[PDB]
């Protein structure tokens, strides 16, 4: 049999970084 | 491809003549002293710069073996059969030396493997690192082989590979002496009227690539042919559902039939037209259209008028006069005052006048809620604006954007107004970047913003004087189809006291709704016991009793 | 240096900080000198702290890395401290080194429990680089910021940026320095700009006051030319005495409170 090389997916799921808003 | 198809390259070209020709061409002379000249050039820079018909052009000058070796043709989908397509590469060039490789679009295969989550991907990058070796090593003496490169993201190399290519050329986008060349050479095989001008045409396109100035001579071609399809189209409606789908149905019936089209030139007007049509590929994206407010828009004002043909629309036009005299390709505008007074009236009128490239931001809009993300959209600003000069950037009501750094300010916003600060007046240059601000505050603009090299100059604008009145209500109503003697009577009469633009503008509204109350019941009148909607003068004296002006406290703002 | 004016003493600290030790550092190790430097320029905007870096970037032949502000960051976790950890890998291996840091308030703001933690996480790791159980000796580092005291305490400590250079105003002797450098780069003779750099209505006059006053001066020329080109067609611009007369009316300077910046 021949051994082929296939194209794949994956997860990933990077974690971004935010600003957020304040009263006074 | 040929060495005339390459054009606006002449550094380049020079450079290629001791590091690719004499290599290949030369190999007697490094045999003299048993030294092996394996080289390996490495062409990056803007899509469109002709890195392609470049390395063309330059392996038919040459004529030694080349081999086009285009990155995604060496993927198989056997487990080893992609990584021996590019081992044999290399062995047909050994096997034919003197040759020339040109491995197009490099970066496809050649990226860094520490993020190439592959098999693969990991072990045809150790490939092209064995390949580019065994050149260097065995090839016989005298015989050398050129591995040419290109990509225009270099920086997706791996620097493993990318420290293989002795030489990195950069070519990017054209100058103005480059453009005039690369036009010549475009159309060097066509017919022109003998009355172009490249030296204006290559004036005209500031912002253009060596792709973008092909499809101005493919636009300037399709016009000459434009009239050849009328005398078609003429052809078949005098032969026997809107205009233009008559025609591609007169066409479609003679399809059978074709028609020689007569020779014909290219006129200078069709190139000078060709121009506009033609969008460059850095302004496909990030620029505004130009607005349509002209000076004939604009009333009164003419001390700001001069200030900014001083200082934008002067070197913009004739950058080699304010040169001489010493004055930088750059300028910062700070407009001010009340509202309603004609900022950013003023600031469209430049960016239409001036026939430079126009971004406008509407306030905070670069803020993004990423950390780094609205800083990044402010570096980004500058450099389309950078790479497509001269370019003028408007900050519309610019005190959200940067405001004055204290304290009590936002982290996140003070980070923006530093961003500002350095791309402003910083280590790199602006130079064909005039920026323009308006807003209302100008106290609340950061005092560093405020200062020569950023913001050099600020223009006030504030409420019109009586006689300025008659000049701004004549333009708005003019603009808008009465005479001038009652205009001159409705402007200075005592109840458009402390008026601004955009109350005459509102007078003018006001005048306008009095005249179609006065149509509505007259119409009614004349045609159920028994017209023409104009703008009398009893019309106005209505709106002036009812339109009072709008900046209630001008000494808020004057200071 | 011909294109920097005055600032006599600001030179010799940085030619004794970073550009002595660079061309000569058996001299300086001799004494006990770490081959390592941080300063930071600080003062009132428009004086001239990326002129004098700029100056010893070039001046020094060394390589150089220039840091834009807050340009370092980046929205996903971790990646931020990263480049700045790969920034002084970069310059570690290409020693010597200057890294310049302009705007430095944007990217070392007081670590405060309103600072949150994206931000937080790159002062600390900018102290750990600068001074921490690493070696960063050949790395040279300048800060120019208008906000000194908006940087956190621990970076300004021998070690990390250990000495604070005030460029500030500058003096009336000044500014015919930095008059006639800029005058000399960008082409009136010389008595006539001490006469312009003295004038009372120069006075809180910073470098790009004095750089606004010849372009207003050269502006000035060319309205001259203008109304006289069209005189004769009708019936070399040069920036003549009487140019400068109206440039120095419509020039103010850009400091209103150089206090403040103090
Ligand atoms: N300097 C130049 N002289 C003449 N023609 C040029 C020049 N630069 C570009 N062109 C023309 O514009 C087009 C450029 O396409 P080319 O394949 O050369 O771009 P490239 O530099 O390889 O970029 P990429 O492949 O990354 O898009 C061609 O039609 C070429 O004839
Ligand atoms: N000098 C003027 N000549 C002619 N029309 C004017 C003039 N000034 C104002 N106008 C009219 O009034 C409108 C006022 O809008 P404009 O955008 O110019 O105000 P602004 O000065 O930018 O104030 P704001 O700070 O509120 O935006 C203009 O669009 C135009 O219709
Ligand atoms: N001492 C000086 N000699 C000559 N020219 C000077 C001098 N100081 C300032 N200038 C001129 O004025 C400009 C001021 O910009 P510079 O980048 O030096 O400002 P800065 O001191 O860093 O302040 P900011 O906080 O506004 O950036 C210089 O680029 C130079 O053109
Ligand atoms: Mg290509
Ligand atoms: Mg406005
Ligand atoms: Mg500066």
């Amino acid at each position: 049999l021949l051994l082929l090389l296939l194209l794949l997916l994956l997860l990933l799921l990077l974690l971004l970084l935010l600003l957020l808003l304040l009263l006074l | 491809m040929s060495i005339l198809d390459i054009a606006g390259v002449d550094d380049t070209l020079q450079r290629l003549l001791k590091e690719v020709w004499f290599p290949l061409r030369g190999g007697e002379a490094c045999e003299k002293m048993g030294y092996r000249y394996d080289n390996g050039v490495l062409l990056h820079g803007p899509s469109g710069c002709g890195k392609t018909t470049l390395a063309h052009a330059i392996a038919g000058s040459i004529g030694v073996a080349f081999i086009p070796v285009s990155a995604p043709s060496v993927i198989g989908g056997t487990s080893g059969e992609s990584e021996k397509n590019i081992r044999d590469v290399f062995d047909e060039a050994i096997r034919l030396a003197p040759c020339l490789i040109f491995l197009d679009q490099i970066d496809a295969i050649a990226g860094r493997r520490e993020s190439a989550n592959k098999g693969m991907e990991s072990r045809i990058v150790a490939e092209i690192m064995n390949g580019m070796d065994r050149i260097r090593q065995n090839t016989p003496l005298g015989k050398n082989v050129v591995v040419l490169a290109a990509t225009n993201r270099p920086e997706f190399l791996d620097p493993a590979i990318r420290r293989r290519f002795s030489v990195e050329i950069d070519m990017g986008m054209p100058s103005e002496r480059a453009r005039e060349q690369i036009l010549r050479s475009l159309t060097r095989d066509l017919s022109l009227a003998d009355d172009i001008n490249f030296k204006e045409l290559a004036k005209m396109t500031p912002g253009y690539v060596g792709s973008d100035l092909q499809y101005v001579v493919k636009a300037a071609v399709s016009e000459s042919f434009q009239a050849n399809i009328d005398s078609l189209l003429a052809q078949a409606r005098a032969k026997h559902v809107s205009q233009p789908q008559r025609d591609w149905l007169l066409l479609e019936a003679h399809r059978d039939e074709e028609v020689s089209w007569p020779s014909t030139k290219i006129t200078m007007e069709q190139f000078r037209k060709a121009v506009s049509l033609v969008q460059p590929a850095s302004k496909r994206e990030g620029f505004s259209t130009i607005p349509d407010t002209t000076w004939s828009h604009v009333g009164a004002l003419e001390d700001v008028r001069k200030k900014l043909e001083m200082s934008i629309i002067g070197p913009i036009k004739n950058p080699e006069l304010f040169t001489r005299v010493g004055i930088k390709p750059a300028a910062g505008i700070l407009l001010w005052g009340p509202p309603g007074c004609g900022k950013t009236l003023v600031a469209k009128a430049v960016a239409n006048e001036s026939k430079a490239n126009f971004i406008s931001i509407k306030g905070p809009e670069l803020l993004n809620k990423y950390v780094g993300e609205s800083e990044r959209a402010v570096r980004q600003l500058f450099s389309r604006a950078k790479s497509s000069a001269p370019c003028i950037l408007f900050f519309d009501q610019m005190d959200a954007l940067v405001p004055r750094r204290d304290d009590s300010l936002s982290d996140a916003s003070a980070r923006v107004v530093n961003t500002l600060l350095t791309e402003l007046d910083g280590v790199g240059d602006r130079s064909g970047i005039y920026v323009i601000g308006a807003t209302n505050r100008p106290d609340m603009i950061d005092e560093a913003i405020r200062r020569p090299g950023r913001l050099g100059t600020s223009i006030y604008v504030g409420l019109p004087s009586a006689e300025d009145r008659v000049k701004i209500l004549k333009t708005l109503y003019r603009n808008t189809v009465t005479t001038d003697a009652d205009l001159e009577k409705v402007a200075l009469d005592l109840r458009c006291t402390g008026f601004s633009g955009a109350d005459l503008g509102n007078l003018m509204q006001a005048a306008a709704q009095a005249c179609l109350e006065r149509v509505y019941t007259q119409r009614q009148q004349k045609r159920k016991e028994g017209i023409e909607p104009v703008i009398t003068m009893e019309d106005w004296e209505k709106a002036l009793n009812e339109v009072k002006p709008s900046v209630k406290d001008p000494e808020k703002y004057m200071h």
